[PDB]
């Protein structure tokens, strides 16, 4: 499968291969019954593989085409999720947009996001410019922060991804909270982006 | 003769026989090839001696061996189970005649 | 029997065969012994490696050698013709199993 | 021979073969084809064999009997002399022995030599109260100074040794010139310490 095919391009990279089994290896290790993982380590280890590795490794691994739940099942294992992405806690996703929002990088890299991936009602790929590139660059650069998005499930078609959060107890600002995730799961610019990259 | 050196293949994690079921394909480095440099007074010593019946009976290694004097790091993968592993010392990374 | 390590021979450096024409005696330091540690992941997939027939027909080792990893620093002795010697890295310092 | 059996009995012991290696490998060490060797460095390295390998070594190689030409060239040899003793000036040995005292050491190490070595016309032995031991000790504390005695040639039981000094050129003072050089050379005292040691 194309999956499969992104993991030996990336280990047959010298340095995608030192990049990769860094974050595997931080992220994969357990620290207690209770902690499955250093949290704060493992998205740092992230940030840098997307940060350090050319797209070209990077992006093929992260969008890779899937006919199948194996496939589909290694692509959402990508980031490592249930160290980086999964929680005992799930937030609402404006408390979290909040979190995000503190960290000056975090801010800029979902504003990219935000700008980048808006859907169009006006253009052929409902993205800005149909510039899928930029949409898929912006997606890939919040990997690691604390808006890490990941495939949802093994679905190998139908496309999900989502910030880990959810927009109960969002109280008065329930609109304003899906209308927020909604750039995320219920994107027309992101999913055609996403399938188009192959 | 191609003289002691790193060599490289590609190889299917799975094809190692070392229990991890994942198609996954990793560089697998070794060490291969001769070891023409003349040899050491050490060598010369230990070769004379040997001749001679001089040494105790056992093993005895008077010439170098194409060895690894560094490994690889780590490397990693994603099994047929959807588990990572990541491996230690795999590969190869510098060869000598030791 | 006897694992991997450092020996000990007291020699005539004459006897040596390497041209010193002296009766002068040194404490000559060698490795021998059996490699019985249990395998490297890199030989286990080398041994795996070779017998499926994916290597170049060229001499592979996928099993540790006994050989020094550090040498004598000097050792000197005064020849028959009345002239001083200084030999270096003649013995073995430290052994492994490479 | 006794001297060959001497140096076997040093390079089996693992600090007397370094430090006899040692001084070995820096006097023999041409500097040019007008220097034969570190002259300096030579001494100390001497000094320090002598100091930091016990007398039941460094003693049975400066004073080994010998039957032969081989045995006492080898003897001869011990220190090295060709770097150590030897020179291209011969100076004055009265002159010498006033280089030695402005040395702090060689002038306490020469007075040690002529308190213990110095001959008695009253016992058995020459020496003081018949202790060998204390003349040998000092005779072999004055190698590595400016006073450095040696072996004069390859004479086998015909032992007689020497600083590197004459008495010509001391004018009015010839007297005590060869009365101080008497002490090393003509010294019933000496002679029977170094005989009676092997």
């Amino acid at each position: 499968n194309h999956c499969l095919d992104a993991a030996k391009a990336c280990n047959l990279n010298d340095n995608c291969k030192k990049l990769r089994s860094s974050y595997i290896s931080i992220c994969n290790r357990e620290i207690s019954p209770t902690e499955r993982c250093n949290r704060r380590k493992c998205h740092k280890a992230l940030r840098q593989f997307f940060d350090r590795v050319p797209s070209e490794y990077t992006y093929r691994m992260l969008f890779c085409s899937c006919q199948d739940q194996a496939c589909a099942e290694r692509r959402r294992q990508t980031i490592l999720p249930s160290c980086s992405y999964e929680d005992k806690e799930k937030p609402n996703c404006l408390d979290l947009r909040g979190v995000c929002r503190t960290d000056h990088l975090c801010r800029s890299r979902l504003a990219d996001f935000h700008a980048n991936c808006r859907a169009s009602y006006q253009t052929v790929t409902s993205c800005p410019a149909d510039n899928y590139q930029a949409c898929l660059g912006s997606y890939a650069g919040m990997i690691g922060f604390d808006m890490t998005p990941n495939y949802v499930d093994s679905s190998p078609t139908g496309i999900v991804v989502s910030p880990w959060c959810s927009c109960r107890g969002s109280g008065n600002m329930e609109e304003e909270c899906e209308k927020f995730l909604r750039d995320f799961t219920e994107n027309p610019c992101l999913r055609n982006a996403i399938q188009a990259f192959g | 003769a191609r003289p002691c050196g790193l060599r490289e293949l590609e190889v299917r994690v799975s094809e190692l026989g070392l229990g991890y079921a994942s198609d996954e394909t990793v560089l697998f480095r070794y060490c291969a090839g001769a070891c023409e440099a003349a040899a050491r007074v050490y060598d010369l010593g230990l070769r004379r001696l040997r001749q001679r019946r001089r040494l105790r009976r056992e093993r005895v290694r008077a010439q170098p061996c194409c060895r690894p004097t560094a490994y690889e790091d780590e490397v990693s993968f994603l099994d047929a189970h959807s588990r990572y592993h990541t491996v230690h010392e795999l590969s190869a990374r510098e060869c000598a005649c030791v």
